[PDB]
RNA sequence: GGGUUGCGGAGGGUGGGCCUGGGAUCCCGGGGACCUGCGGCGGGUCAGGCCUUUCAGGCCGCAGGAAGAGGAACGGAGCGAGUCCCCGCGCGCGGCGCGAUUCCCUGAGCUGUGGGACGUGCACCCAGGACUCGGCUCACACAUGC
């Protein structure tokens, strides 16, 4: 039994820094746990999809943990850039069947990976009219564990994962006096009632049925478009962050068309922000662009709510892109990265002159490291 | 596109995959630029060749 | 709605892609399978269908689509398949137009 | 000047075999280069290179109403997103785009893959396995007229292949009717990787390839507007070339300026309208008559061999195919022969 | 290392680019591209270099030297002469590209001065004005 | 200097025409140096060039040369040949032993109609001797071959059915090459008519010599016409050009490898007829002074001739009756007589009957003064009667 | 077997019984290989021939 | 010099050939295998084991008329992706097989410890141009 | 139809012995010029048109069988042929210039065997 | 295809014409068509069975003909409709591009050598082979001579 809850600041107790440094450029980002809590998945710049084990927990039970590094299990390749990546449902490690993991590339198709030998078991494909592919975006499991939702222009194509082929249910979004959108970030399920919202990336937000596969509900976005979207489990409450926007937004199902609440967050470039949320509804953590992981208090009195700020913390000077927390053990998961634009300064006047900058930026120091923060009681 | 090409010693074409020549050369598009038919930039086409020298009917002439 | 009858091996296996098997012509010596035919194995159950063809004139392969219920790493060995006789085409009048 | 280094229609005329060299030289004629500005757009065909961003049908379209013309065709049904050279023809020049258009066309095209390859060594076994006669589908799904195509290959190469990009282009040369994005499907589905074609890039469609005068349209949007703004015809022939360059590999046949006005109104070529002739001419043979100075009069099919007209004294050699020059061109003189005409006029006294 | 890249950068060149520039004339042009991008006064792009020109806007036009085919940019110093804009070029395309703030190349760039900042670009305006025309 | 838009005209020369005829095709080569007789006639379309001919009549006419290996004999080869190249049948020009190598004459279905003539022509032979006991010196074993030339006798060996009787065959040169005495060998080139022995040779070399012997092996060098130096083929081209034309639908590697049969008949005089006759030749017939085009100059009488069409084809072989000097004089009259049909019967059009005497004579028959099987009828005309019972009767 | 042969200058054959030429050239078989009638490797020899270029159809006829 | 005779007497078509050492390591390997377990040495053997399959190195020789005798050989390793090797020597060859007349074809299985040196010549042979 | 001198019976005429035993006429055959692997290689002197007959047992001059011709070979001119020794005899005990006789009707005239068209 | 005889002791080999019928060198009477291509006619072991096959020579049976071989215009070209094989909008037309007038992006989704959104329009949908029928102009045609 270990109690969760922020009293102190985040401990420190293993990293890896060995791998991520082969290339000129690098970035981490994701690095989410599995349902069961046993696997780590991370995808970095360079397309190699690296399953990271879980440290014992037995050796998590002491505070006597030394630093140690988590060596990949799993080492993948991938051709092209990745858009996606997701756990299954009911990944468990007692039913050696559903251990499977699912990836989109760019041009190649669905591609599924098992966690057990490591190769590749099976893979959708996906035509448009013509006779060309066409690329996926959303990339999500339904809870029951028989279907497979893919986003896509301006339609969405539900999978199955018995018959591995060109057999799949299309579901039109745009329409003539209707449309949500362009190109769709994200798919997310709630396990309250049978229903999804789908997020995309121009100010758009929209419910729709699992069976049936009609529209409730159609909201807007920030400024820009929507990039993660999770769900409230204790009741009908659900986030969404987006792109370039320094402020957030948390939409109820109990409200009718307007947003109930919002918070401030820091986002300067066009990230892939992850903000985890605890199942217990006590806590919210999500970072920043500016290197600064911060924290809310979610309050359930019953007349008074309000997010609330617990405390704040740096891991590094660079952007976390993803945070993430496990299920049951007290663990929480960073990533970092940004990218360097080219500056051609002028380096002949300045090796020339030796005056008042004194400054290079081929100096400039980035490295994406992986750290585990430990939570007590 | 990434399809580049670079003159041959001959005076073939010779397609290749990457955007640099191991001789020390810039590859080039082996595409040309889109057409417009609404276009009445022609006039000075021909003005910009003449100063330069680069028309058809300044090359030499062609042997047939 | 055809019943089982007299079946004719088709082919042999060579290797998967992408969830569907890619087979090599056996010895049929002149013939050809048709679009969407049944393919059916030794204990005469019915396998699948066949897929686009491919190949040149005298060998030349072609792709099997599973059917429900059905596992590609089932059989992963050399074995014949075997297909139904009225889903030939004589070729001899391909090449020669007269 | 040497008789090697002539004109198109021209080079090596002593080489052909004589038998008569007495003629009466007529005042109308022309040669080919020299030809009124009037005719030289009407006749001729052109090379230039079509954009990526639009189709044939659309570039045609454009071609005719920049060149101001009334008829045009095409040699080859290029897609839209598909570079590579495209001959156009006028009005007097589409008569012949029909065997312009079955002629072996060569292709440059980049495959991406979807899963790993060892090696570049199995996949050029693969490339090599490709190779002659093959079925095709067309891409998309037809009725029943379009089930089976049967196609020939040539040869097939690969250059370079990537394996960190997971591309590779390649050259394959074949004739018209063949499919490359099925042909790519084949590739990687004998791979057991999958995959289609990235892009597609023409080299070669028929005699004529991208090392001949390869002109762009922007080129003849300029001469179009240099001929009409400043009166210059010099960019406007550099474009524009003569219909009877693509009739180069076939025999000549160098007849009488009398029996040019009799092949024009339609007749069969005789002994003594033939002046010269080619060795190596067969039985059935696609050949093309030509006048004195060089200018195409149509397109005929010999009956005779050479050992034979070199021996023979009267009879029909050549059969009329499709004419390629007007009607009202020569004098008429038909009924004036020395013996011929005589026993007519003694048949009608 | 400066003399062989700028040898390297005349090797791959585009037939018109006669107009050029020196050394430390291509690094202060350079430097007030950078000044210049961050207030947000910086055009790039053909179309719309030519929508306003038809309009009319005074400004330095900055061309690359290495880009092909030729029929891309071919109208756009004609443009500027009868305008009476005088135009640019420089033996890279890569620099200027992530001098505007990119990792992508770029050709064409206006300029437009709204801030203070202009006592540097009218030295590099009458610098222009008097480089040796072909 | 690149001269662009200049007055091009053919000038009218009025000299004499001249053609060269000396790199034309197999059979028309120097078709002009033939005496001209009449160019009066109407040529027919159908009929082509044996060498521009289609790859069916490619592989149906014609012969080959090839190499024989010496493993199988030489029936298991011809039948080999007959199942790779899908035909019905095929014959040799000799039947060799298995053990034999060489250059072996080859035809298919129209070619096989001179191979009686092409299995009697003169071949040369090259094999070693081997020997039992030494010899002192190789001057003796030359006298030795040299003192076996000309024509002699020579007994059938036990290996073939049985000894039956005696033979006289000619042999014209034989001379040989190396001989080592350590190994007790030699080679030896012996060029003779068909139907020698080379191993009773060796028999009888080392009866004369007085230490006997036998022969050891055999390679054929010239067979006829052809031989190892003139485009000699194996059985694995043959094989394939087979594949490559159902594979890929090349008949050069086809065409490369098979010749055409008139190449055989390339010695021999060439009499260009008319196409109207043709047909008749090859329903049968004799040749007549009409039909006549052209003849080779240099024709004496009872000579092996070939009858010739103006593309090029090989009709048939006669016999020549009359001289050139003769043949430029004589109007009317045999020349040649029909032995071997080489063409079809039925491939050019069949007209025989309309002429100017032939129609006469059918009008006469028709009208009742002359009969058809009569002769010796009222026959007003005697200069018609003394002018057509010159030829047979 | 023991008959060898060397091409000559003018093209053509001569045999000999020895392994060596004087020139310095190794002499090599008269006799043709063995060919075997259920011989189902000819693409293999074509694909080799074709990659080296020593086919008979780019030979010319003489 | 006598590498440059050997090359004179070469057949036609044998690219993949040997440096002056590898030729001399690959005959110190084949006369080392050759008494431990096996060597095969024989066109129609190897043929009939390629078609079941066995791993191994090809070793060719040089100077073998006519070419149709080896001829479908190293098309049939590269469609089984099996490395071979070319020598310009008969005599040597046939002399380190078995002392006795000049082989052709020579192929190597490993079934003792002394594949430390014929992987050396596999990855050899894999880097050869 | 066959008959004459026997088949399926005998007679005799000018010359007799040949089945009998004691000859009666005998003609020279040939000369002996030297052995070969046991065999006896002569060349007829004067016959004056005639060869040997296949296994036509050969005399000397005391009427002694000493062998049969074997094989028969030469020019026409130059004619020579074998003689197959019997048992119980030696080679090298003729190696002298003597003649050796054969039967008369032992012979076949070479005018037939000219070819006449 | 059939038949007879002589020569060398014995199942094996070689060879024989335009002449005959009647009467006293002569007379009388007779022999009633040819060419071409294909298949067979031989050997070996014990009155018969089995295998392979053509060097030397004619015979038999079948398929075509009564073969002296003619021709200085029987003979062409530009169009329209129907159906089939052919054409990437598969017979549902608007998911197609270029432009004045507006906006956004260094997006991490292609993407400024262009793409994303709104309003207003002009251009874009065409060709081969075979067959039946209707329908006009030309000419009906061997090609000189100064």
């Amino acid at each position: 039994a270990w109690n969760y809850s922020f009293s102190q600041l985040p401990r420190f107790l293993s990293g890896s820094w060995s791998e991520f440094s082969t290339q000129p450029e690098n970035f981490l980002k994701g690095c989410k746990w599995a349902p069961d809590g046993s696997c780590i998945l991370t995808n970095s710049a360079d397309n190699i999809l690296r399953i990271y084990n879980l440290p014992p927990e037995l050796y998590h039970e002491g505070e006597q943990v030394e630093y140690a590094e988590m060596v990949p299990v799993l080492r993948m390749v991938e051709g092209d850039t990745i858009y996606d990546y997701c756990w299954y449902s009911l990944m468990s490690s007692a039913q050696p069947d559903t251990s499977y993991v699912a990836s989109s590339s760019r041009e190649n198709p669905i591609h599924i990976w098992d966690a057990f030998t490591g190769e590749l078991r099976a893979s959708f494909r996906a035509y448009n009219h013509l006779d060309e592919l066409t690329a996926a975006h959303s990339l999500c499991f339904s809870p029951d564990g028989s279907q497979l939702f893919c986003g896509f222009n301006r339609t969405v194509r539900v999978f199955s994962t018995a018959r591995p082929g060109r057999d799949c249910e299309v579901r039109a979004t745009f329409a003539k006096k209707q449309g949500q959108s362009g190109i769709i970030s994200c798919i997310a399920f709630s396990p309250a009632q049978p229903l999804y919202a789908c997020g995309s990336y121009g100010r758009s937000l929209g419910l729709y049925a699992w069976d049936d596969g009609s529209p409730l509900a159609l909201l807007g976005g920030h400024q820009g478009g929507i990039t993660h979207l999770c769900f409230h489990p204790d009741g009908n409450r659900f986030f969404s962050g987006a792109r370039k926007d320094a402020e957030l937004l948390c939409w109820d199902l109990r409200q009718s068309g307007y947003p109930l609440w919002s918070l401030g967050r820091e986002v300067t470039t066009n990230q892939r922000i992850y903000f985890d949320l605890d199942p217990t509804g006590q806590f919210l953590v999500s970072g920043s662009t500016s290197g600064a992981v911060s924290v809310w208090d979610t309050d359930g009195p019953g007349n008074d709510g309000k997010p609330e700020p617990v405390l704040s913390f740096l891991p590094q000077k660079d952007c976390t892109n993803g945070v993430s927390l496990h299920p049951s053990l007290p663990l929480l998961a960073t990533a970092s990265g940004q990218r360097v634009f080219p500056e051609p300064t002028e380096s002949g006047d300045e090796g020339e002159e030796l005056g008042l900058p004194l400054l290079s930026t081929r100096h400039v120091h980035l490295e994406c490291r992986l750290q585990l923060w430990w939570c007590g009681g | 596109m990434f399809l580049q090409y670079y003159l041959n010693e001959q005076g073939d074409r010779v397609y290749t995959l990457k955007k640099f020549d191991p001789m020390g050369q810039q590859t080039c598009s082996a595409h040309p630029a889109r057409f417009s038919p609404d276009d009445k930039y022609s006039r000075h086409r021909i003005t910009i060749k003449k100063r330069f020298k680069v028309l058809m009917t300044q090359q030499p002439r062609p042997v047939l | 709605q055809g019943p089982p009858e007299r079946v004719v091996l088709l082919g042999e296996f060579l290797h998967p892609c992408e969830d569907d098997i890619v087979c090599k012509c056996t010895t049929d010596e002149n013939k050809v399978p048709y679009f969407n035919a049944p393919v059916y194995l030794e204990n005469k159950e019915q396998i699948g269908k066949v897929d686009e063809i491919f190949g040149q004139l005298r060998d030349f392969y072609f792709s099997v689509k599973l059917s429900e219920n059905m596992k590609a790493s089932s059989f992963k060995k050399l074995q014949k398949f075997y297909i139904d006789p009225y889903k030939l085409l004589p070729l001899q009048r391909f090449l020669p137009r007269p | 000047l040497d008789t090697s280094q002539w004109p198109l229609l021209l080079k090596n005329f002593d080489k052909l075999n004589v038998r008569t060299t007495h003629y009466t030289p007529l005042a109308c004629g022309s040669n080919p280069l020299k030809r009124e500005i009037g005719d030289y757009i009407r006749t001729g065909f052109i090379n230039l290179d079509k954009p990526s961003n639009p189709s044939s049908h659309e570039v045609v379209a454009w071609i005719r109403r920049i060149l101001r013309v009334e008829k045009t065709g095409h040699s080859g049904t290029l897609d839209p997103k598909v570079t590579g050279c495209l001959i156009v023809c006028i009005e007097r020049a589409t008569r012949l785009v029909k065997s312009q258009q079955s002629a072996g066309k060569e292709y440059v095209g980049i495959v991406r893959l979807h899963n790993a390859i060892e090696g570049g060594t199995q996949l050029s076994r693969a490339l090599e396995t490709l190779t002659g006669a093959l079925f095709q589908r067309p891409p998309l799904i037809a009725a029943v007229k379009r089930q089976l195509r049967v196609r020939t290959i040539y040869e097939s190469k690969m250059i370079e292949y990537d394996p960190e990009r997971r591309l590779g282009i390649f050259w394959v040369s074949c004739e018209a009717g063949t499919y490359i994005r099925t042909l790519c499907v084949h590739l990687g589905l004998l791979l057991g990787v999958g995959g289609q074609m990235q892009e597609l890039r023409r080299v070669r469609s028929g005699v004529m390839s991208e090392k001949d005068h390869m002109v762009t349209m922007h080129d003849v949007l300029d001469a179009q507007w240099l001929y009409d703004n400043h009166k210059d015809e010099s960019y406007l022939r550099r474009v524009v070339y003569p219909l009877e360059k693509l009739l180069t590999s076939h025999k000549r046949l160098v007849m009488k300026d009398s029996a040019v006005n009799a092949i024009c109104y339609g007749a069969k070529i005789m002994l003594p309208g033939v002046l010269r002739y080619e060795d190596g001419i067969e039985v059935n043979q696609e050949i093309v008559v030509i006048t004195t100075k060089g200018e195409a009069i149509c397109m005929a099919i010999a009956l005779m061999t050479t050992a034979v007209i070199s021996t023979c004294d009267h009879g029909i050699v050549a059969k009329i195919k499709r004419v390629i020059m007007e009607r009202d061109t020569y004098p008429r003189k038909w009924g004036l022969g020395p013996k011929a005409s005589q026993k007519k006029l003694m048949i009608k006294q | 290392s400066g003399e062989r890249t700028y040898q390297e950068l005349l090797v791959n060149q585009n037939p018109i680019a006669q107009p050029l520039a020196s050394r430390r004339l291509t690094r202060k042009l350079y430097k007030c591209i950078k000044k210049a991008v961050k207030q947000k006064q910086i055009r790039r792009g053909v179309k719309e270099v030519q929508k306003f020109v038809n309009k009319g806007e005074k400004g330095i036009m900055v061309l690359a030297g290495d880009t092909l085919p030729i029929e891309v940019y071919c109208h756009l110093p004609v443009m500027c002469e009868d305008r009476n804009l005088p135009y640019v070029y420089i033996p890279s395309k890569t620099d200027l590209g992530a001098a505007a703030g990119s990792k992508r190349p770029t050709c064409v760039i206006m300029v437009k001065p709204h801030e203070e900042y202009q006592e540097a670009y009218d030295e590099c305006l009458e610098e222009v004005q008097s480089l040796p025309l072909p």
